[PDB]
């Protein structure tokens, strides 16, 4: 455990609060209108309060066309969220100057515990009736109860005298003991309703927070922290894809203008990691830092100990009690260090520390007692070393928090013992981070008791003890006998189906809607005007790509998994599971079947049997050598040019390959016969040109492979085809089937009763085309290697287009095979579109299609195009994260194969035929950029297609309107 | 359809009873199998008892209801 | 330091764009209570007007920050 | 991804484009990953979808944009799904080497069938309708042998 | 490139252990990550070089040629150099010889249009009017070798050789040395029918008004691979035959 | 541990702390485990635990307080855990 986790260039930012906070508006508004929001909910005002929190000029403007372009008469959903935009514009025009604020607006949920008929124990966080608002909140928590007696107007009033407060803080006496204090309490309580009522702002707050993982107290006190301002480093000892995932869903949602969320990989257990993230902190951003002085540490990192009494205390005590106490003392220390290097005496860190409020008094905790106890002795340090300057203390007595231990919360309320959720634990806490706390802090150190006054039941360890014994007896003995009232039952009186979802892969036509509501939407004038010959209109479309087919990649594209029948689709394409009908093990199976095992798969376990190895093999992942013939990046084949320094041994070789050595080498070989068998000896002799082959660690070790297992015979493309072709042929022969079948023309010669032969084109094309058959000819000649004589052909760009009309389309129409590097597909869809205007064609297949092999993967990576994987793994990047376009991040483009195909066409046709029209194409252009000297580099001559002529419009174009257009008609 | 069309040859209206109870089970099994084909996740069976394709235009109508994609 | 807690030698050394003086702890409390009593005081018109230098800074203010262009 | 932004940013600004309505962009080699020719063929397919689903996928990847493409305001980059009631048109562009610029427009199918008679948009749905069962079999049956 | 003697390279299994050679610490790694078990790498601590050791059953390639029977190719004249039109040093150090030959006929075209300075088009058009669709069969074929082979072989290649190898490279560097146009660029393939293609595309182009001008026309160059798999394939005439 | 305050915590401070604060409990703790694999209940240890009165008062003593202060978690343990009959808690607070 005391292994090393931090690295700064595993450090990830999230400060595109600007776009985060037009994102949340677009996604609160949608949801409204789709109903998913019917009424005013707390959630709804929690993300109002964020998208205030984040609210600038540009939002303010976004938000002013969203609503003002929404039409009301839509139905009242529409109306309501016209209203609410409205009213949510005016208010971020309030706060447009206004620093952003922490205002929890969540209802507040008590314990709830349940035993049913049969003993079943179910907890519930119940709305609590009493308590409704944060406001509400603080007034009970000010108000207390009656254990917590002892023998224009804000909260702090409302106390009643001679109590205790729920919250409360605690002044050193001068015997040495902490002891409630009316004036500090108050000053608390009075800062929690500010707080709850007005929101507390963390602007130009530095805060470090530890253990702020799902689920924990810290997770709510960042989102708290995002929500008003501050600049958190978040550090994570679970550093990965989905813990990186968590904390930028969090960032986006109450990531507040000028907050910034440092998600680092850290172990508090080791001092390394501790000394290492306070240099990365503290040192300027120059240096590879971030140029940052903390104003608060919030250390809750910590490991469970359960089941550890005092003989158990060993290792894992001896590393949780580092982490809790030791490396805290570390981390602080080191903040002092780094701002009394830099002469900070005026900017104290406000270090919260998790304290509890039992000591011992549960037991089997391990050393977590030891290290709560000892973390009271920095009150003392405070003022008794000279570390009060850049340090301020801050003990926060953290109560009962509901995350077992939740069964009983009801039980322990019952007594005015007051407990907490995470959220309102959370609460309390950022209100130690109030201004009015950190100045008190600041003038001594602070005891905050939150313990909901736990502390006042007598023999707390024991009471809770018989609260779970009582629950747990009542659970156990209504079950037992509500199992032995069934089976008396079922002895005295002897002895529903239950159906279960089967996959049906719908091809997803679009939806076509009644005429009328069709119309509607459309202009009046626009019945008769168009010439449908010259619309053009996508009539299918497929892919074979990282995700399967078109179907299955938009799954993962929209819904980031896959339903039943993507699923059950990603399967079949894997060859996971095949077909099976007829006789299986004597009784017959009509259905999935496992392709190894040949075992009946029903379409439920089809997911919880595949998921697992279809993500594994799905999308962007490490090359897979078995994909692409053996390519291994890691071990990239090479070969050295030597000389021969001696004579080697003589080989045996044919007459034919020892005369092409002779033919070689000159008088540098020696080539003899053997009179015993007619073979030859072959002698290199010294001065020989030799190659050796040599390996090398080439750095693009990820690619977006199509997914491992894809065959095409799984489509039915028969071996003879497979050998001949190229792979890329493949993919476009799966593309061009599957696009005709979203199309709905099942037979391609379909086509010939509505067009002529002469009438069909295909105008898709390849940016580098048959690449394996390059690799051949190039290479494995070379090598003399097994190469089919008409390796050249299969090479061509235009040969995958010739394959498909020679295979399924047998047109007679024009052939366009359009190069355009990354371009090609846009060029062939502008190309195709091209063609059935002028009339060559009325169908056209376009689309592009590319492969994936070593040889390019290597040219790419030498541009330094592609993004190097070992820098990723250096950032701490995975595979699913390697492609992250518009980050501030992004280092390179990510590799990928396949093929996309498109049946364009005209609408009058593709009315006739009566086949799906999924878009109109009603533009395509390609063009270049200027004169320069490098080509990779991108440029904005494709601008163009924007481009008018401004220098008089005083007035509108009559031709820009239809009806005057119409009236020429 | 082919639900109409079995329970035309097999279940016969003058009597107004299957004709034979494999045939009703066909029928059923049949049903089941739409439900399958067309449930998104779990869900009780409509037809939780073969008995009642005694009136099976009416199962046949609640099944199809429930389902209406299957039409 | 003692009064406005910057140090010149470090401004004459480094050249600093921005300088963020912080108010924490007593010396910082010091230190905001000699910034918030300089005053600008103008005799105009016979009329002893006193604006306040640094505005911004108040009782509840952490921080205050000189800016430049370039140094 | 800054030219690109810089580009459609451009077009917004000069075709006058309303403040505050920026293109939502869609970023599908996040996930697909960059094919050197399959990648307008697969943007094209996705934004076809997007058309018809009325859903705009997120950039999952977004973990946080860069700070340049702020000044593009014209240009939104969501990280997460968005369910809109419409998409109307959509953009695909694509940037290849060798000056390889290409834009395309996808309009939604059904501002076509607004061109044409309540009787030929009928038989025309008719015929998809019959095509739609027609393929769904040949799919299917296509898929399990 | 020789077609009589074609060089290509036979795998061997290595009978006995050769005589250790000397190679750099990064090229003795390069050889032990290859061979594995197969091979000993040293240091030599006299020079801190490393001595490499081949073992018995390593894989080793020998050189062996090939007598190939298609000797006769249509060839530009001899002494053909196109700083001789005018294309500097650089460029002709950073593109193929396609590209070059691309570059001349552009220029000699421009000169048959009589336009001496490119740029007076764009007094006529706009500088999106001004389209290129020629293209190639098979494009920078010597990049490809580039790429392919002396990549595979370890000897100095470019690093952009890829997008030296593209078929639309050429017609981006006639854009971006001579056009600087803005308008349409569609590169066709077409084997021996690309020019063709590449008239069609640009009739098209014109036609749709996307552009006013084209450059239209194909190119292709010959290389040792090609010729060898238009031999395999028996398309070409067999020079012995002959 | 003279002149280690806070930011001086280093290895020295680690150690000191083991000997003092840890080892003794896992000290304590294989007395129990002896004893209950023995099976003595009725004669328990009486562990003398030296306890400071001022937990930080003076400073720059490393870990010190730290683990003369967490020493008396003891108390709480010895009702809370299951080792009461085979040791019994004496914290001594030793003065000047
Ligand atoms: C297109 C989407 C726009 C939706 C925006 C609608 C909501 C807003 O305008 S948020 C503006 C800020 N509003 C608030 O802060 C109110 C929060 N304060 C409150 O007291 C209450 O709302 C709660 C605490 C949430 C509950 O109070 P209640 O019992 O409902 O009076």
């Amino acid at each position: 455990g005391v292994a090393t986790s931090f690295s700064r260039k595993k450090a990830r930012t999230f400060d595109s609060s600007w776009n985060w906070a037009k994102q949340s508006l677009l996604s609160l508004y949608f949801e409204i209108i789709h109903g998913v929001l019917k009424n005013v909910d707390r959630e709804v005002v929690s993300e109002a309060i964020n998208i205030m929190n984040r609210s600038n000029d540009a939002l303010i403007k976004f938000m002013e066309y969203h609503i003002s372009n929404t039409d009301e008469t839509k139905g009242e959903n529409y109306q309501l969220v016209k209203t609410l935009g409205e009213q949510l514009i005016e208010n971020c025009k309030q706060v447009l100057d206004v620093d952003p604020v922490y205002k929890d607006v969540a209802k507040p949920t008590g314990p709830k515990t349940a035993i049913d008929k049969n003993g079943n124990i179910t907890y519930s966080e119940e709305p609590r009736e009493k308590v409704r608002k944060l406001s509400q909140y603080v007034q009970e928590m000010a108000l207390g109860g009656p254990i917590t007696k002892e023998s224009s107007k804000t909260v702090s009033s409302t106390i009643p005298r001679e109590t205790i407060p729920f919250l409360h803080l605690r002044k050193k006496t001068p015997a040495g003991d902490w002891k409630y204090d009316r004036q500090l309490s108050s000053l608390f309580l009075d800062g929690l309703e500010k707080a709850a009522f007005n929101g507390v702002t963390f602007k130009d707050k530095y805060v470090l927070i530890t253990g702020a993982g799902k689920g924990s107290i810290g997770a709510e006190v960042l989102q708290g922290l995002l929500q008003g301002g501050a600049k958190v480093v978040v550090t994570t000892s679970r550093f990965s894809k989905q813990v990186t995932d968590y904390y930028q869903s969090i960032y986006a949602k109450y990531g507040a203008k000028g907050s910034t969320l440092i998600v680092v990989p850290f172990n508090q257990g080791s001092k390394q990691d501790v000394e290492a993230l306070i240099e990365f902190i503290y040192d300027t951003e120059k240096n590879g830092g971030l140029g940052w002085d903390l104003d608060a540490i919030i250390p809750f990192a910590a490991i469970p100990e359960q089941g550890i009494e005092l003989e158990h205390i060993d290792s894992k005590s001896e590393f949780a009690h580092r982490i809790m106490l030791t490396n805290i003392l570390r981390m602080m220390g080191c903040v002092k260090k780094q701002k009394s290097a830099r002469g900070i005496e005026t900017r104290p860190a406000q270090v919260i520390l998790p304290m509890s409020p039992n000591h011992g008094t549960f037991g089997g905790d391990g050393m977590y007692s030891e290290s709560k106890l000892s973390l009271e002795t920095l009150f003392n340090r405070w003022h008794s070393e000279s570390w009060a300057n850049q340090l301020t203390v801050c003990g926060a007595i953290i109560g009962w928090t509901r995350g077992a231990n939740n069964i009983i919360a009801e039980g322990i309320e019952k007594m005015g013992v007051r407990t907490f959720s995470q959220k309102e634990m959370a609460f309390n806490l950022l209100g130690l981070l109030t201004p009015e706390v950190v100045e008190l802090c600041q003038k001594s150190p602070v005891m905050a008791d939150l313990n909901g006054g736990l502390q006042f039941v007598p023999e707390l360890k024991e009471f809770t003890a018989k609260l779970r014994k009582e629950l747990v007896e009542t659970s156990e003995v209504r079950k037992a006998v509500s199992i032995e009232t069934a089976l008396e039952h079922k002895v005295v009186n002897g002895n529903q189906v239950e159906i279960q979802p089967r996959a049906n892969i719908q091809l997803d036509f679009p939806e076509l809607k009644p005429y009328k509501q069709v119309k509607q939407i459309a202009p009046a004038e626009l019945e008769g005007l168009l010439d449908l010959e010259r619309v053009i209109v996508v009539t299918g479309f497929a892919e074979v790509g990282p995700w399967g087919s078109a179907r299955t990649r938009w799954e993962m594209e929209a819904f980031g998994e896959f339903s039943l029948e993507g699923c059950v689709e990603m399967a079949w394409i894997m060859g996971f599971i095949s077909y099976h009908n007829g006789n299986l093990k004597g009784r017959p199976y009509t259905g999935w079947v496992d392709s190894k095992t040949k075992e009946p798969v029903d379409d439920k376990d089809v997911k919880a049997k595949y998921e697992t190895s279809i993500l594994e093999h799905s999308g962007i992942r490490l090359i897979e050598p078995e994909l692409f013939n053996g390519y291994n990046p890691e071990k990239k084949e090479m070969i050295q040019e030597v000389i021969v320094e001696e004579d080697l041994e003589p080989f045996e070789a044919s007459k034919e390959t020892a005369e092409q050595f002779k033919h070689q080498h000159g008088d540098k070989v020696d080539i003899f016969e053997i009179p015993e068998t007619g073979e030859y000896s072959v002698k290199l002799l010294k001065g020989a040109t030799l190659y050796i082959p040599k390996a090398l660690r080439f750095d693009r070790l990820v690619a977006g492979q199509i997914p491992t297992g894809w065959n095409a015979k799984t489509y039915g493309i028969s071996d003879d085809i497979i050998s001949q072709v190229d792979p890329i042929t493949l993919f476009v022969l799966v593309s061009v089937v599957e696009a005709f079948i979203a199309s709905g023309i099942t037979d391609p010669y379909e086509m010939y009763k509505y067009v002529h032969v002469s009438e069909v084109g295909n105008c898709s094309g390849s940016g580098m085309g048959g690449v394996s058959a390059l690799r051949g000819m190039f290479k494995d000649r070379f090598k003399d290697e097994p190469v089919q004589n008409d390796i050249l052909q299969e090479s061509f760009i235009n040969t995958m287009s010739a394959w498909v009309n020679m295979l399924l389309i047998s047109s007679s129409g024009p052939i366009k095979t359009p190069v355009g590097a990354a371009a090609t597909s846009v060029e062939s869809v502008d190309i195709g579109v091209e063609t059935i205007l002028s009339g060559k064609a009325r169908i056209c297949i376009v689309g592009g299609y590319d492969d994936f092999q070593e040889e390019g993967s290597f040219e790419f990576g030498n541009m330094k195009a592609t993004s190097n994987t070992l820098e990723e793994f250096e950032h701490g990047r995975t595979p699913a994260e390697m492609s992250r376009p518009a980050t501030t991040t992004r280092n390179g483009f990510m590799e990928a194969q396949g093929a996309g195909i498109q049946i364009i066409m005209q609408a009058d046709l593709a009315l006739k035929m009566g086949v799906p029209i999924y878009g109109i194409v009603a533009m395509a252009a390609t063009a270049t950029d200027k004169i320069g000297r490098s080509v990779p580099a991108p440029g904005k001559g494709i601008l163009t297609t924007a481009r008018e002529h401004h220098s008089s419009v005083k007035y509108a174009s009559p031709n820009l309107n239809m009806k005057y257009r119409k009236r020429q008609l | 359809e082919v639900a109409k069309r079995l329970v035309e040859l097999m279940f016969i209206r003058s009597t107004n009873s299957w004709f034979d109870v494999t045939w009703r089970t066909f029928t059923g099994d049949f049903l089941r199998r739409v439900e399958e084909r067309f449930t998104k996740s779990k869900t009780l069976s409509l037809i939780q008892s073969y008995s009642l394709l005694d009136k099976p235009d009416e199962a046949i109508e609640k099944v199809f209801n429930a389902y209406p994609a299957a039409r | 330091k003692d009064t406005y807690g910057f140090s010149i030698l470090d401004i004459v050394i480094n050249n600093p764009v921005n300088l963020t003086i912080h108010f924490g702890g007593e010396k910082g409390k010091r230190i905001r209570e000699n910034y918030s009593a300089m005053i600008f005081e103008t005799i105009v018109d016979g009329k002893l007007k006193t604006e306040k230098i640094f505005k911004e800074i108040n009782e509840h203010s952490t921080s205050y920050t000189f800016r430049s262009e370039k140094g | 991804d800054k030219n690109e932004s810089a580009t459609i940013n451009e077009m917004m600004k000069h075709l006058g484009r309303s403040e505050g309505n920026p293109v939502i962009g869609v970023f599908q080699k996040f996930l697909t990953g960059h094919p050197k020719g399959a990648a307008g063929a697969w943007m094209m397919n996705g934004a076809l979808q997007i058309l018809n689903s009325g859903i705009i996928p997120g950039n999952r990847n977004a973990d946080n944009v860069d700070k340049i493409l702020e000044q593009f305001e014209y240009v939104l980059y969501p990280s997460k799904t968005l369910k809109t009631d419409g998409v109307r048109a959509v953009s695909i562009t694509s940037f290849g080497f060798g000056q390889k610029g290409g834009q395309a427009i996808v309009v939604h199918p059904d501002y076509l069938y607004g061109a044409i008679t309540e009787d030929r948009y009928n038989e025309y749905v008719a015929k998809v309708s019959a095509r739609e069962k027609s393929a769904y079999k040949f799919f299917h049956n296509g898929m399990i042998y």
